């Protein structure tokens, strides 16, 4: 019992350290698992780390520059406010 | 030429005040990045000045109606002829006056307060649960 | 996880944050034409007080208050290099060029267009950057548990 | 968390937001330049029902519609001082000569 | 050499389940969101 009262109390303590990393392990991948990923051109412009663009002498490029839609248009103004 | 008179505005660190424990005037009062650049470029285009101020403190731009104040508003009055700051060059603003070429191009940082760390802790571990359920668990 | 772009600071309304009235970056944010920075001009638009009228009282937000500040990085490196209870955040955003100040119509600044240039090649506008620039959980805490357990057994019979 | 800001009732669909007749902010949404309350006074033109004329129909449209109420904040205080069932959201959109 | 044989299976089915619980809350809970 002087030794039944040391044993019990580390399996108390083993079972605190062994979920610990199931959590870890679990809302780790679940935030891996959150991503769709970032297909969609809207994204792209909610988005402002992946640069995006096109060729100089491009119809698409005077396009966004004619552009009424407005995805397309806060696109142009991301190129506009990057020319590279 | 002659004493180019110069509104300004104290910033950091662009235009300091020149300190010490008696009596300082006008160009005395002040110096910095922007004024002992000022001091080289008299040498080099051959002019004096004056520094003033300006008062509301700030830049000053256009009101609702359109009327420049400030900063710019000395350049249109002629009441002061140069502005030695880091005066921005925006596409309204030269509208009123002149800008000349850009001695400096920066841009927007971001400033926030920092949380300078912390330690480890296990009263965090007995927040997620009802304190009074982990003495109930005694 | 934590912040250090600019859509995320669009992201957060959780965050005071204004800028220096009369300022340039007010001027631009009122000429802000993207909707991820004209969201945060209906945030300042929203909040009048986050707005201040000197780069010292927004020092005295940020000081005092959980208040990001969107202003020039030259007074931020100068400051946040000689005050380390602030944290410098991600990067910038542009650069806009600072011009001399001349009235319209003068045809002096031609010679301020020359000597620019001259300091450019020189590079006398670094030096003196230089010059006038100067630099400066629950992981670990568990310990309450088993190591008393192992005393007990010690002192009971023998 | 869902709404937290003024903002946040211009991005819902389901709660609508109106004003008592002879108000300043119906008149300073026509006045506010700023497109998040031009889309808000869109949506109280597009919402006659919002749109509310004297004071209990927004106590009342509040209480039985999918509705918050938009009212001066010590005035929110003053009704809400006596009427305990509320909870203010959100903080001011201004501070305004009075 | 059982005990121990058997004490390290055990520790093992200690790490299984922890991994397959991640395979499965991670799966239920974007569609729980979703």
């Amino acid at each position: 019992l002087s030794t039944r009262i040391i044993g019990g109390i580390w399996w108390f303590f083993t079972l605190i350290i062994i979920s610990s990393y199931t959590a870890n392990l679990a809302a780790f991948l679940t935030v891996e698992r959150m991503e769709s990923p970032i297909d969609s051109a809207d994204d792209l412009a909610k988005q402002t780390k992946i640069e995006y663009g096109a060729v100089k002498d491009g119809a698409t490029m005077t396009f966004f520059k004619k552009s009424k839609i407005s995805t397309f248009e806060k696109m142009w103004a991301f190129m506009s406010s990057k020319p590279s | 030429n002659r004493s180019l008179i110069v509104t300004t505005l104290l910033e950091e660190p662009f235009v300091m005040f020149r300190k010490s424990d008696r009596t300082l005037y006008g160009n005395d009062r002040f110096e910095g990045y922007c004024i002992d650049l000022l001091k080289e470029l008299a040498h080099i285009l051959g002019f004096s000045y004056e520094i003033r101020l300006v008062e509301d403190g700030k830049y000053g731009a256009q009101d609702d109606k359109g009327q420049w104040n400030g900063m710019v508003k000395e350049l249109i009055d002629h009441k002061a002829d140069l502005a030695v700051a880091p005066l921005t060059i925006t596409h309204v603003r030269e509208k009123a006056i002149d800008f000349s070429k850009p001695f400096m191009t920066l841009g927007v940082s971001i400033l926030y307060r920092k949380p300078n760390g912390t330690n480890p802790s296990v009263f965090s571990f007995l927040n997620p649960l009802s304190p009074d359920i982990w003495m109930y668990v005694l | 996880s934590p912040i250090d772009s600019a859509d995320d600071l669009a992201k957060q309304t959780k965050i005071e944050y204004g800028a220096v009235k009369d300022g340039a970056t007010m001027t631009f944010f009122k000429k802000s034409k993207i909707s991820t920075f004209e969201k945060m001009w209906a945030f300042m638009s929203s909040k009048p007080s986050a707005l201040v009228k000197n780069n010292e009282e927004g020092i005295q937000r940020t000081l005092t208050a959980d208040y990001a500040l969107l202003m020039e990085s030259t007074t931020i490196e100068y400051i946040t290099q000689r005050n380390c209870n602030l944290t410098q955040i991600g990067g910038l955003i542009d650069s806009k060029g600072y011009g001399i100040g001349t009235p319209m119509g003068s045809p002096y600044r031609d010679k301020i267009t020359i000597a620019i240039l001259q300091l450019q090649e020189e590079d006398k506008l670094h030096i003196m950057k230089e010059k006038w620039w100067r630099g400066s959980q629950k992981i670990g805490g568990i310990f309450i548990v088993l190591a008393a357990g192992l005393v007990l057994s010690v002192l009971v019979a023998v």
